[PDB]
């Protein structure tokens, strides 16, 4: 119910880049984080990366 | 022996060590994870160097070598919150389940804000959502943001 602080977003970005390391994924990760500022669950974010819901 | 060791990193910090064959299918690996950690294979999504792995292909197909490390993403289930942003700057908070229909979701919006479902258009990942589908049809996730567009209505 609280939008991510910048540190929370950085922590999720760094974890996602470890899982999804290609250059195209890096851009999609950032677009997903920007579109969903309440998401804090790494499994849920990974689902949006895996199924192209950017 | 042709067996070999591989590691499966979960998103909870735990690393699972498995004994496998290059001829093992991804399907077999998920059964090994269930035997080891109890996680049902239907919840498992295995990833190697950024690529999602298909059940009917082998470790060999994917060039998964000894000491290779995979990541395990879990499919989430059950009740969750989603957030619905309006043009006027409101963020509505909804309690939902993956099996709720878009129709149900619009009814939950009507309960909170009085907005008629026929006036509502819901957008997720740039796509307009159609009434007879469910949240899971569109892969909508826990804490995701949807955008609510209000149609012109005569009243």
């Amino acid at each position: 119910g609280s939008q991510r602080s910048s540190a929370e977003t950085s922590e999720l970005r760094e974890a996602l880049l470890k899982i999804f390391p290609d250059s195209e994924q890096k851009l999609k990760i950032d677009q997903i984080l920007a579109a969903h500022p309440y998401m804090k669950d790494l499994n849920a974010l990974s689902a949006l990366v895996l199924d192209g819901n950017s | 022996g042709s067996h070999m060791q591989i590691f499966v990193k979960t998103l909870t910090g735990k690393t699972i060590t498995l004994e496998v064959e290059p001829s093992d299918t991804i399907e077999n690996v998920k059964a090994k994870i269930q035997d080891k950690e109890g996680i049902p294979p239907d919840q498992q999504r295995l990833i190697f160097a950024g690529k999602q792995l298909e059940d009917g292909r082998t470790l060999s197909d994917y060039n998964i070598q000894k000491e290779s490390t995979l990541h395990l993403v879990l499919r989430l289930r059950g009740g969750m919150q989603i957030f619905v942003k309006t043009l006027t700057g409101k963020t509505i908070t909804l309690e939902v389940e993956p099996s709720d229909t878009i129709e149900n979701v619009k009814a939950k919006i009507q309960d909170k804000e009085g907005i008629p479902p026929d006036q509502q258009r819901l957008i997720f990942a740039g796509k307009q959502l159609e009434d007879g589908r469910t949240l899971s049809d569109y892969n909508i996730q826990k804490e995701s943001t949807l955008h609510l567009v209000l149609r012109l209505r005569g009243g």
